[PDB]
């Protein structure tokens, strides 16, 4: 366990060789340095007998405790689970480090003294808002925008992957991205490619359910979030519609908008704080840009602003040939007409006349797709 | 040419490794303990000796004492409260009353006094760990920073020079400006210098569900403020702990307001603070209450606006030190194409700038590089900038 | 029975508190404004009960209050919400103060600066008395106050308090203190034992705080 | 949120029109010296395009045979002016059969500066150098957004301005000429430009007690440029 972290010559080298030759000898110094202490000290078998000398010093009714405060000298005060706080002490065999406030801590049933600790049975939300695996396609299910996408890589991948050409240029990477534009415009449907992509943590948040209706639970709610996006690795945190703070009121929470201040006042110091932030990126997405607070919106908070356009028709038959690429096309159809049928369609509107004209074809029991397929499709897409 | 002799010679002594090491005896692999080779002092002695002999020593509070006589008023978590006596070991000198005390299960007699209650979530934000941030960087408001040094450290430094003066140093001050010009990043120059008890605060996390019961924190606060000799307190975003009083109508932002008073009283008023120096900063001034406003608390009132020229040109020589850039570029020209311009912009642009040497294959960015960025961050991101509605801080 | 003071904060109302606490000889209580909360109820109930139960024991004593507004709130008629718990407190501040079985034991003595958030009970005419406002000081005692507070410290006789009460209208206690400790510190910038009038001078400049924007071009 | 145009600073002066002290700072750098010998005047153009026509934009504009200007900030607001003041000179020639002097021309237009409102709307973005040739013989003053003008010596003015000033006290002197001041400008314009200078960069115009307002054209400027 971490022997020897050297591995540089890495070929067939009398160097590679004599370091595990030098290692060699200092683990048979270590095998025949214990085995005297057995030979001319059995006087114990030292695998289970001061091992079950530990387990017969601790009883079996091991309460579980909680940690509140530290004073050095193996004795706290440590609160119980009524409520009725002691002030027993610790043992020598509980390795006093992993000893926080609020911890739990393995305690006497008899003199309630301080056991052993407690590993943690991790956090309900923790996995909740953990996303656990790549949602789908890469980048290539994408299409038509090739430019933003070196932007998304700029910013989040090309750090990841080589970080060699930010030390030689003497720099680091930028902060904070945000997305913006008409809805439907593949938004998120980029922000799954990235999750696709990334081996780091990614959480996920829209920016909907980020109001309570508790008081400071929205800002208590960004803090152990926060603190759930550092504990962990590169992580990367993305939010969705955030202007949805901002938008809606709802009558569950107590307070107004100046709760909900409150809240992007927290936020808002979670983006830049005085404290080490540490390998945590930030992706946000919405649709109405101009409308919430530009303090989140400055350099130092957001880095990289990146708006989404409107399909031209060029890419929008590319859209079609995403959409339409494992279907069976009866060649009935012709896909320009389905191009300038709207001026201005999304690419959910593409695959929303392409998945509900196979529910057409579904009603029928047929297998291929045939032009008036598309011809009331559009009827049912567009037009209500 | 040995492929295989050193592979499996290798692989052998790597195996060989655990092969005695569990022999040795780090396994059992547990759900919350320590190393086996490491307890072995509470091994036959203290497993008989720090638990046979030792009490459990439950611990209480004293409700208070009574003339003539020790007759001690008890009280303990939940239970009933009784007349309780002192041990031989320790004198009735330190037994005041309200103070915690470790007390026997049987006789309930008091062993040795504790300290009182913490709230931890207050001892959360001692920050207990400095960071990095150098008045070096953060030049360009020097003056700003020979102002506030006087204020923050020269006493504490020097508690001579005010005394032997005559004077009492001020013990208040806030720090205030647009968004992005270096007053979070001005603490932090701060908290680096310091050497004290710095205990950060930020006006948000102060929001809570129940009814006084952010007062109360504050109450602690200032309770483990007064326990330390010479300590700073900080204050980032006071707008959300408190504007003003307007109450009209139903009873809006009252559990606000509470806070806020008792954040006044705790500041001035009846033996108050002594040596707790506190700091303030906001982005808009222009909501607080004037009776917070009031100096005895907030008596320097230290502005960060943009640079003139120089400020500009130096700010463009901190973040621009550190990058492989042309020799023969001058900031200067920069600094003409950036008026009204924050060092965070400043350094941002100066991030964006070598991405533009990284965009094909370049190792040090030129001048037009820089230009590249000037265009993009100040007139193409034009359309934000969140500055103007802030120099007037609305 | 029952005194208030009111005004701008800069006044000075908790400097007569803590000067009649040094003049007699009684059992001087105070009171923070928001002390009477708790988060459970009725704790500030039997908080209040105790204190003038102990202030009863206590025949000669006075009871402070700093900063009434935190609970002395204008009560409301709402639905769905509103606060009721301080109003509690507030009530039985009221009753127990004053009404059903009185005393003349315990004076009171009260601390605000704004009296429109307060409800009118309170302010009835002899649960609150004697009502005074602090105005704001004139000019001569403008002059006597950075005289008071200028008393430990090195002073040529340089000073005109009459031309710097003059120079300084608008301010209070608080900030004709300030420029007296602040013209304390620039002497010391300087290095200067003494202390001169433009000490002085300059420290209103930084009391009085302004923004500098390069104003040279009128006159 | 929205105050009034007419809103007084709490500091007392204003906001708007000391905006408009901030909006000429954006401006192209201007250069324009008074010598005894004569006053001679200088400006960039801040290039953009190579499809742009270069000469279809000039900061230099003339009022009369002896009197010349100087524009920074915003442009199209100053032809206003401009006209204003040329008109001015039309009447008061019209009116008295002589010149009307240089300062008397300052006052006239500075009044003008300020008198906007809401009744009978806005402060002007420009900043104004007026270079001329009185019975005084040279004259070059400076204005104001405020309307606040001055008699300058060689003003530096634009967004290299306040830098310029700085190098441009180090090397006047009363007692200068004028070839010796058009070269000493150029250099410093040199520096603070942010092109390679060229005779296209640049344009010049001198008045002298002498001949009438001349402008300079692109044939005898680059000896100067050569012979920097
Ligand atoms: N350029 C595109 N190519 C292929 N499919 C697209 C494109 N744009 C949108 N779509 C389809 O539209 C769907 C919606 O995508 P997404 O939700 O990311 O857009 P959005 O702008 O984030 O929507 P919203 O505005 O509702 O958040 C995606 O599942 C995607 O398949
Ligand atoms: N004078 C300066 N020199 C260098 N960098 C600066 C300066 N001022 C600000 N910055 C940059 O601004 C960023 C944010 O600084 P800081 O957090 O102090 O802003 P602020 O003034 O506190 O406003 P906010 O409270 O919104 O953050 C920092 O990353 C820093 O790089
Ligand atoms: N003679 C005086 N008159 C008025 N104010 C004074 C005088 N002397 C000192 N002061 C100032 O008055 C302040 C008293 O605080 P105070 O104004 O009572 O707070 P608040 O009124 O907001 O409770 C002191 O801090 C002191 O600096
Ligand atoms: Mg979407
Ligand atoms: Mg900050
Ligand atoms: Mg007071």
């Amino acid at each position: 366990a971490s022997k020897l972290p050297l591995v540089t010559p890495h070929t067939q080298c009398r160097l590679k060789l004599l370091k595990l030759e030098r290692i060699k000898d200092y683990l048979l110094m270590e095998e025949e340095f214990i085995r005297n202490q057995e030979q001319m000290k059995p006087l114990e078998e030292k695998q289970e007998e001061e091992r079950s000398k530990v387990d017969d010093l601790r009883g079996t009714p091991m309460s579980v405790g909680t940690l509140e405060e530290i004073i050095d000298d193996n004795h706290a005060i440590v609160s119980t689970s009524v409520g009725s706080e002691h002030y027993v002490s610790i043992l020598s065999f509980v390795d006093k480090d992993l000893l926080e406030p609020g911890c739990s801590v393995l305690l006497n049933h008899k003199v309630h003294a301080v056991i052993g600790v407690l590993m943690d049975d991790t956090d309900p939300l923790v996995t909740v808002m953990k996303v656990e695996k790549a949602p789908q396609e890469t980048y290539a299910d994408i299409g038509g925008l090739d430019n933003q996408i070196q932007e998304i890589k700029e910013s989040v991948e090309l750090p990841l992957t080589h970080p060699e050409y930010y030390e030689e240029m003497g720099i680091k990477p930028p902060k904070g991205v945000i997305l913006y534009g008409p809805p439907g415009t593949g938004k998120t449907l980029l922000a799954k490619a990235v999750a696709n992509q990334t081996s780091a943590t990614f959480l996920r948040v829209v920016g909907s359910e980020l109001i309570q209706k508790y008081l400071g639970d929205g800002p208590k709610l960004v803090r152990e979030l926060f603190r759930v996006a550092e504990e962990h690795a590169p992580s990367i945190v993305f939010i969705d519609e955030i202007d949805a703070i901002g938008t809606k009121r709802y009558d569950s929470n107590s307070g107004g908008e100046r709760e909900i201040q409150r809240t992007m006042l927290e936020l808002l110091n979670q983006l830049d704080g005085f404290d080490s932030r540490g390998d945590v990126k930030v992706i946000m997405a919405t649709n109405r840009i101009e409308t919430l607070d530009p303090a989140l919106i400055r350099p130092g908070r957001i880095d990289r602003k990146i708006e989404f356009p409107l399909p031209d028709e060029k890419t929008k038959k590319r859209i079609f040939q995403i959409h339409t690429s494992r279907m069976t096309l009866a060649d009935d159809v012709t896909l320009d007409d389905l191009i300038m049928a709207k001026d201005d369609l999304s690419g959910a509107d593409i695959k929303a006349i392409c998945t509900e004209a196979g529910l057409m074809a579904l009603r029928e029991r047929r297998m291929k797709v045939t032009n008036e397929d598309f011809k009331k499709s559009k009827e049912n897409v567009l037009y209500k | 040419t040995y492929s295989r002799q050193i592979k499996q010679v290798e692989d052998d002594i790597q195996q060989l490794l655990k092969k005695i090491n569990e022999l040795t005896g780090i396994k059992e692999s547990d759900t919350g303990l320590a190393p086996p080779a490491l307890w072995d002092l509470a091994a036959d002695k203290q497993t008989l000796q720090s638990e046979q002999p030792l009490q459990v020593a439950r611990c209480t509070k004293i409700i208070n004492a009574d003339s003539e006589d020790p007759k001690y008023i008890i009280n303990v978590k939940q239970f009933a409260k009784f007349v309780v006596d002192l041990s031989d070991q320790v004198a009735p000198t330190d037994i005041e009353e309200g103070m915690r005390v470790g007390v026997d299960r049987n006789k309930y007699q008091i062993h040795i006094p504790l300290p009182p209650k913490i709230d931890p979530t207050v001892t959360m934000m001692q920050v207990e760990e400095k960071p990095d941030v150098t008045y070096s960087d953060v030049g360009g408001c020097k003056e700003q920073i020979e102002k506030l040094r006087e204020v923050v450290e020269t006493p504490l430094l020097h508690p001579e020079r005010f005394v032997n003066l005559g004077i009492e140093p001020p013990k208040g001050v806030l720090l205030f400006g647009p968004p992005g010009t270096g007053k979070t990043l001005c603490a932090r120059a701060v908290a680096n210098r310091t050497d004290a008890c710095f205990i950060r605060v930020i006006g948000s996390e102060l929001v809570q569900k129940y009814v006084g019961e952010g007062a109360r924190m504050v109450r602690e606060l200032f309770e483990m403020a007064r326990t330390k000799k010479a300590c700073l307190i900080f204050f980032d975003e006071i707008d959300a702990i408190g504007g003003a009083r307007f109450d009209d109508g139903a009873g809006g932002d009252n559990e606000v307001q509470r806070t806020m008073l008792e954040l006044i009283n705790q500041l001035d008023g009846f033996d108050p603070r002594g040596n707790i120096k506190v700091l303030m900063a906001t982005n808009r001034p222009d909501t607080l209450d004037p009776a917070l406003m009031r100096p005895g608390r907030l008596d320097r009132k230290i502005e960060f606006s943009l640079p003139d020229l120089e400020g500009r040109t130096h700010i463009f020589k901190i973040h621009a030190r550190s990058m492989s850039v042309e020799r023969d570029i001058r900031f200067e020209l920069l600094a003409r194409l950036c008026p009204n311009s924050t060092g965070a912009e400043i350094r941002s642009v100066c991030t964006e700038a070598g991405m533009f040497a990284i965009r094909a294959r370049r190792k040090i960015a030129t001048e037009k590089d820089f230009l590249e960025a000037v265009n993009k961050v100040i007139k193409s991101y034009a359309k934000f900038s969140a500055t103007p509605r802030y120099m007037t801080y609305n | 029975k029952g005194v208030l003071m009111y005004g701008p904060p800069g006044t000075g109302k908790t400097l007569l508190a803590r000067a009649c606490a040094a003049q007699t000889k009684a059992t001087f209580l105070k009171l923070a404004g928001p002390q009477l909360v708790q988060m459970f109820i009725g704790d500030g109930a039997k908080l209040v009960r105790d204190a003038f139960a102990l202030a009863k024991e206590k025949a000669p004593s006075i009871i402070f209050i700093d900063e009434l507004d935190a609970i002395g709130t204008k009560r409301f008629d709402s639905e769905k919400a509103g606060d009721r718990e301080v109003q509690r407190t507030m009530l039985e501040l009221l009753n127990q103060l004053d009404g059903f079985q009185p005393n003349t034991q315990v004076k009171v003595i009260a601390a605000t600066n704004r009296v429109d958030i307060l409800d009118p009970a309170l302010l009835r005419s002899g649960r609150l008395d004697r009502k005074i406002e602090f105005p704001m000081p004139n000019e001569e005692a403008r002059a006597r106050i950075m005289q008071i507070h200028s008393r430990k410290m090195n002073v040529s006789p340089d000073v005109n308090y009459e031309e710097l009460a003059r120079c300084t209208d608008d301010f209070n206690g608080a900030q004709c203190k300030a420029v007296c400790v602040e013209a304390g510190m620039i002497a010391l910038r300087r290095g200067a034992t003494e202390l001169t009038h433009e000490d002085y001078m300059e420290g209103i400049l930084e009391v009085q705080a302004k923004k500098k924007a390069n104003l040279q071009y009128y006159a | 949120y929205d105050r009034g145009v007419n809103t007084f600073s709490p500091e007392g002066r204003l906001f708007q029109v000391e905006y408009a002290i901030e909006a000429i700072k954006l401006g192209s750098t201007a250069i324009g010296i008074q010598t005894s010998e004569g006053v001679c005047l200088a400006v960039e153009k801040r290039i953009t395009s190579p499809l742009m026509e270069p000469s279809s934009i000039e900061k230099i504009v003339e009022i009369d045979a002896h009197i010349g200007c100087a524009m920074s900030g915003l442009i199209a607001d100053a032809k206003t002016l401009i006209d204003k003041a040329r008109v001015e000179t039309q009447n008061h020639w019209f009116t008295y059969n002589e010149t009307m002097t240089v300062e008397s021309v300052t006052q006239a237009v500075s009044n003008l500066a300020l008198q906007f409102g809401e009744e009978d709307s806005r402060p002007f973005g420009v900043a104004l150098l007026f270079g001329g040739v009185d019975e005084k013989g040279p004259q070059l003053f400076h204005m104001d957004p405020s309307g606040t003008f001055v008699q300058c010596d060689a003003r530096a003015i634009g967004s290299a301005s306040e830098g310029a000033q700085s190098s441009l006290q180090e090397v006047y002197h009363k007692s200068m000429t004028l070839k010796e001041a058009i070269k000493s400008s150029l250099i410093i314009l040199k520096q603070v430009m942010e092109e390679k200078l060229n005779a296209t960069n640049i344009e010049l115009a001198t008045v002298q007690p002498g001949q009438n307002f001349h402008m300079f054209t692109k044939e005898e400027l680059e000896e100067v440029i050569k012979d920097i």
